[PDB]
């Protein structure tokens, strides 16, 4: 049911004076999209995932891992040009 | 160096103009931007921003606010 | 109707910088406001149905001088 190839790009703003984050992320509850944004590859962000803060790691190809509360996932994708 | 933060604020009079204005006015802010699938989130980038003092300030002047994201700038 | 507007403003301290970012950011149809330039002395505003005439007029009243560097669409 979750196919990132059919997900519209998130709304974003790339600050001019820090590096461009390489990844799009997409947050689902029971396979329904809740939101999307950007994050760095080979990195980490702290994200409120429904009720809980989750430490989410990113690898060099924008695969995200983290301890998602039941029913929720955050999935990664390389933005065009990376 | 720089932190990236995302804030959901309730924006329904001109709570949109107020939230941006208040956030834009805060020490160390480099950029404020309307983001998220429904343009209901403010993404802020800068140095020495207390996210909790900022959430608190918004709750006081605009209406409801919720920190949703903190990411350090990857500089290399 | 998608605009980028870069304004050089006289911001001689923490307060004037705050007041100017407050005022640009409060303008109708602003999507984003960024301090830009090597010296953080320019305000980039992006959005929709922003009037650059009034934006300039207002800044000029409140914070210090303001010059229009860029409007592109």
């Amino acid at each position: 049911a979750i196919d990132l190839s059919r997900e519209r790009d998130p709304n974003f703003f790339d600050n001019a004076d820090i590096p461009v984050p390489e990844c799009f992320w997409f947050m689902f509850k029971n396979n329904v999209r809740q939101d999307a944004g950007t994050c760095y590859s080979s990195w980490k962000m702290d994200k409120k995932v429904g009720p809980n803060w989750v430490h989410i790691k990113s690898d060099d190809n924008c695969n995200l891992s983290g301890d998602f509360p039941p029913g929720w996932i955050v999935l990664g994708k390389k933005r065009p040009g990376f | 160096l720089k932190q990236k933060i995302v804030i959901k604020v309730a924006m329904e009079n001109n709570c949109r103009s107020k939230a941006m204005a208040l956030v834009a006015s805060t020490g160390g802010v480099d950029s404020v931007a309307l983001v998220g699938d429904l343009r209901d989130k403010i993404e802020v980038v800068g140095y020495g921003i207390d996210p909790i003092k900022l959430i608190s300030a918004l709750r006081k002047k605009v209406g409801d606010a919720e920190l949703l994201q903190v990411e350090q700038a990857k500089e290399d």
